[PDB]
DNA sequence: AGAGGATGTGGCTTC
DNA sequence: GAAGCCACATCCTCT
């Protein structure tokens, strides 16, 4: 698919969508690819939170590295960005030392989600 | 709005209604003798014609995260406040039992 | 390129490094869903594995942090003798292309504290030579 | 019978 | 009024 640059120069995702519904399974799965070399099998775990929300609570969060491929299986968002507020993503590649590629306004999480209007 | 246990409890209150929906007499544990109609009133209640039990028991199980109501395993159609009605309604359930004369 | 260039300039001038080098406060964000007693028995036995997730809570950017040299619990890196419950860690870590330490305290019972980012002089040095 | 996942819907509140 | 938060209401798959 299309991907989108980090804000680490190592590391690449898939694109999420702008608003979503919590605890809603994600329209694409979500992936990080590793621009240099990755060990395969290398653990890569991602992380929400801002002004509102210090840590959101998140669900399926892992994925192992494969071929520079880290697809997370199922990822969702269970806490909430807040009215009109987004949340930084915090991707972590464990390697020695960890590398972490964070993405400032990623995705917005509230309780309906896109909702068309009434 | 006026909530599914909040209803419930308004039948578990009113005599009249003890022949579709009553105390087991076991603390807050109650049956629905009859949960079609239940689901009727709560439906007419709410306004949602096609309202049936099926549904009815689904907002129920709702519950359970949320320690409002909670199943009783083995117990047809059995189930039971966990919340405090005793400091909501003010009564102990031996008294409500009595005051409501539950045989 | 697991670094950028300016890996010494980026550091010092773009804004997301500046606002997380002064003592911020930081939290623990484990188990937010547990009670706090479980939240403490992890919060430290976990960190005797040299490792813990801790966020800036002002600017709520999360950090997942392994207390280990750039490579068996350390001693340096986690400390939990310069004050009574209070506890010292320490981790590096490649942050967007910038080598830098993360350091600070948290209170081994209110599970929060302070913390900063420190820029890596060696690593980034080390780094940018491997990258050549 | 009954547990629980997915997702739309109308009430009400806050920005 | 739009955008959020809530409590379901519907539908369904599994056991």
């Amino acid at each position: 698919g299309e991907l989108v640059r980090t804000d680490s120069p190592n590391f690449l995702c898939s694109v999420l969508p702008t608003h979503w519904r919590c605890n809603k399974t994600l329209p694409i799965a979500f992936k990080v690819v590793a621009k240099g070399d990755v060990p395969d099998g290398t653990l890569v775990t991602v992380m929400a939170g801002n002004d509102e929300n210090y840590s959101a609570e998140l669900r399926n969060a892992t994925a192992a590295m494969k071929n520079q491929v880290a697809r997370f299986n199922d990822l969702r968002f269970v806490g909430r960005s807040g009215r009109g507020k987004s949340f930084t993503l915090t991707i972590t590649v464990f390697t020695n030392p960890p590398q972490v590629a964070t993405y400032h306004r990623a995705i917005k999480i509230t309780v309906d989600g896109p909702r068309e209007p009434r | 709005p006026i909530q599914l246990w909040q209803f419930l409890l308004e039948l578990l209150t009113d005599k009249s209604c003890q022949s579709f929906i009553s105390w087991t007499g076991d603390g807050w544990e109650f049956k629905l003798s009859d949960p079609d109609e239940v689901a009727r009133r709560w439906g007419k209640r709410k306004n949602k014609p096609k309202m049936n039990y099926e549904k009815l028991s689904r907002g129920l199980r709702y519950y359970y995260d949320k320690n409002i109501i909670h199943k009783t395993a083995g117990k047809r159609y059995v189930y039971r406040f966990v919340c405090d009605l005793q400091s909501l309604l003010g009564y102990t359930p031996e008294e409500l039992h009595a005051m409501l004369d539950v045989k | 390129p697991r670094v950028v260039p300016d890996q010494r300039s980026k550091f010092e001038n773009e804004e997301f490094f500046r606002k997380l080098s002064r003592e911020c406060e930081i939290k623990y964000t484990g188990f937010r869903d547990r009670p706090h007693e479980e939240r403490q028995t992890r919060f430290q036995n976990a960190c005797r594995d040299g490792r813990s997730e801790i966020a800036f809570v002002a600017t709520g950017t999360n950090l997942s942090l392994q207390f280990f040299p750039a490579s068996t619990p350390s001693r340096e890196y986690v400390d939990l003798e310069r004050e009574a419950g209070k506890v010292y860690l320490k981790a590096p870590m490649i942050l967007n292309g910038v080598c830098v330490i993360w350091k600070g305290w948290i209170d081994l019972h209110r599970l929060d504290g302070m913390g900063c980012l420190e820029f890596d002089e060696e690593r980034a040095q080390q780094e940018d030579a491997l990258a050549q």
